[PDB]
């Protein structure tokens, strides 16, 4: 796996969903990963090409998503305005 | 199950 650093700037949304979170409903790739995993990618939105499915996100503007829940990782993506700096593990 | 932002 690999650290890749990614910028996807609202218009107006990041345009991605993610999956996962510690205690929450698990994700398609890894099951016993309690991470936060991008798991649909809008064909051409802010995260085309940027973003694919089975990215772990483990850091968002200088955020860390390490043992995060997914009602937090989703409010505090949302509360970012503008641009989102995402950390990413992919294979 | 998948959360949009
Ligand atoms: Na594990």
């Amino acid at each position: 796996s690999m650290e890749i650093r990614v910028r996807v700037e609202k218009d107006p949304e990041l345009g991605f969903s993610i999956s996962g979170g510690v205690g929450g409903r698990g994700n398609p790739f890894r099951p016993d990963d309690d991470g936060i995993f991008v798991t649909r990618v809008q064909p051409e939105g802010p995260a085309s090409k940027l973003l694919q499915p089975g990215d772990k996100i483990i850091q968002a503007n200088g955020y860390s998503f390490i043992n995060i829940e997914m009602g937090q990782a989703v409010s505090l993506l949302k509360t970012f305005q503008n641009t989102v700096e995402l950390i990413i593990v992919r294979e | 199950f998948d959360f949009w932002v």
